[PDB]
């Protein structure tokens, strides 16, 4: 089964700065990667689907890129509401799997 | 409206079994799958299994031990997950999620906190927290409410039934002698209190008890 | 409207049905098999089309017994339908050629 | 029962036979060639089906001379059989179209 | 030819505990991996076929997982009768090959 590696586990950035979370798949999965946000005590929230497609209701500040084995979730000018845990998930091969998670810290 | 509704908590004794539910609303299609994801405190998301209601077939994560059995009810639009012969390793939040058969989880339930303990259910005692008579005040004042003596987790604390979100901090619970305790904090402009009410709402799903506690000045 | 033409249209409607049912059942058959890729519906319908026309690039294909049985029904339904059209074009041409004589 | 229809059914029974004998002989031909994948019977029968219908995803294929010769017989038997059915559907349509006139 | 690597060669666990044996293939072999048990002086015994399929007559305690190049044989709550050598074998490409073996120790 496809192993998704998110590194670093913790990312520290300064307000308004640009940040990038990384997700690497153990094998090639085209663009079948999805990103989720989960704030403290909250339930996960879909941010980007198929690696780079926008979701309605999500600030334009969020964007995704990559194809193959290497994926990036980016945030233009991070702000307080972005403090959370971020997960990638793949749907290319059965079974679906999640990455271990990156924590954003400001 | 909330698309997936799940109970807030379930207490289970080691060796016993429980059946979690997930009631779905909104658009429903023949190509929908309902997934279950397990998350232990301080840890990540772990996929458990999935079921396609329209047909009744379920698949499970092979990398882990099978504690789950999934079923669905077409008429009541509800998906169920039967966890059996539980142990402390099985204590975690269990979320259900919906996938339109295209690979991503468009929407998630709020999750059911499951606790596997021999302990007993116990509602929380909610006490006020108003400044002491000698406490000087600035342009803002801080009030709070203490919630203790409860089990199992969790409890949800809101201020003025939600209308008061900004300026709120609810600390994580602490476990001591099979009972949890936590406090929530709220900060409003000093000139607005107590002229304008400030009540803390504390809900404890595991005992089906919700109580309010207005915060007024001492003596 | 002649028989050959009806059988053709009928073959086409049945093909579209086999494609949609094939897409649905392939996902149903394949989820549960570690490594399977024929597991979300939009790509399965595309897989169903390239199987029915026998192009078979692959980019996707079934790895389980039931997904393969489903693949064979799609193949046979597409080959039969395209063949029915060919045979209908033959009946048409033969009929009109006997008039030009 | 007309000839075209008999030749068709006969083509179908022969196809099923070529598929089972093809599966057996491909494994026989391929075991012994380092790297070969067409080496257990259930997947070889599936390989035989997708070759006969000419879909050719691929997921499996022969690497030895005899497995390839076996592949060509399967291809030709499938193309001939599906072609015989098409031609039988033509004979049927042409006959009934001469009655509607 | 496909090289199957089993590591560690020796695994020590406490009674009733959960154990996992690992088998890594030098290239991708779908789920064409099979597991065997061989007790001291005994002949090999099939435990799991095609990576995760049950065999009749084998305690439910045994389970397999993985696809691709990484495979796991697991034992829920190990007991004395499980003390033995464990081998994986692949049938994806000719010729069939075996892994070097993992010894279970309690
Ligand atoms: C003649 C038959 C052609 C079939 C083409 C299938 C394309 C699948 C696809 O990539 O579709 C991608 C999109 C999402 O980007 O899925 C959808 O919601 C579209 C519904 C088909
Ligand atoms: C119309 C022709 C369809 C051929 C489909 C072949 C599927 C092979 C397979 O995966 O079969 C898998 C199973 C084992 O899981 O093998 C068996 O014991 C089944 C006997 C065919
Ligand atoms: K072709
Ligand atoms: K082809
Ligand atoms: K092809
Ligand atoms: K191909
Ligand atoms: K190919
Ligand atoms: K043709």
């Amino acid at each position: 089964d496809i192993l998704l590696t998110q590194s670093p586990a913790i990312l520290s950035v300064s307000p308004g700065e640009r940040v990038s979370f990384s997700c690497r798949a153990s094998q090639s999965i085209g663009t079948d990667i999805h990103w989720y946000q989960q704030r403290t005590n909250g339930s996960p929230r879909l941010l980007i689907k198929y690696a780079s497609e926008s979701i309605s209701g999500i600030p334009s500040r969020f964007s995704g890129s990559g194809s193959g084995t290497d994926f990036t979730l980016s945030i233009n000018s991070v702000e307080s509401e972005d403090i959370a845990n971020y997960y990638c998930q793949q749907s290319n091969r059965w079974p679906f799997t999640f990455g271990s998670g990156t924590k954003l810290e400001i | 409206q909330v698309q997936l509704q799940q109970p807030g908590a379930e207490l289970v004794k080691p060796g016993a079994s429980v059946k979690l539910s997930c009631k779905a609303s909104g658009y429903t299609f023949t190509s929908d799958w309902i997934h279950w994801v397990k998350q232990r405190p301080g840890h990540g998301l772990e996929w458990i299994g999935e079921i396609i209601p329209s047909y009744g077939r379920a698949n499970y994560n092979e990398k882990i031990q099978k504690k789950a059995t999934l079923t669905a009810d077409k008429s009541s639009s509800t998906a169920f997950m039967q966890l059996s012969s539980l142990t402390s390793e099985d204590s975690a939040v269990y979320y259900c999620a919906r996938e339109r058969g295209d690979g991503y989880f468009a929407v998630w339930g709020a999750g059911t906190t499951v606790t596997v303990s021999s302990a007993k259910t116990t509602p929380p005692s909610v006490y006020p927290l108003a400044p002491g008579s000698a406490a000087q005040t600035n342009s803002m004042v801080t009030l709070g409410c203490l919630v203790k003596g409860y089990f199992p987790e969790p409890v949800t604390v809101t201020w003025n039934s939600g209308s008061l979100s900004s300026g709120v901090h609810t600390f994580p619970a602490v476990l001591q002698s099979d009972l949890y305790t936590l406090s929530s904090s709220v900060t409003v402009p000093s000139s607005s209190w107590p002229s304008e009410t400030v009540t803390c709402n504390v809900a404890h799903p595991a005992s089906s008890t919700k109580v309010d506690k207005k915060i007024v000045p001492r003596d | 409207s002649a028989l050959h033409w009806r059988a053709a249209g009928a073959a086409t409607v049945l093909l579209v049905i086999v494609l949609l049912a094939g897409s649905y059942l392939a996902v149903l058959a394949e989820r549960g098999a570690p490594g399977a890729q024929l597991i979300t519906y939009p790509r399965a319908l595309w897989w169903a089309c390239e199987t029915a026309t026998t192009v078979g690039y692959x980019d996707l294909y079934p790895v389980t017994l039931w997904g393969r049985l489903v693949a064979v029904v799609v193949m046979v339904a597409g080959i039969t339908s395209f063949g029915l059209v060919t045979a209908a074009l033959a009946t048409w041409f033969v009929g009109r050629e006997q008039e030009r004589r």
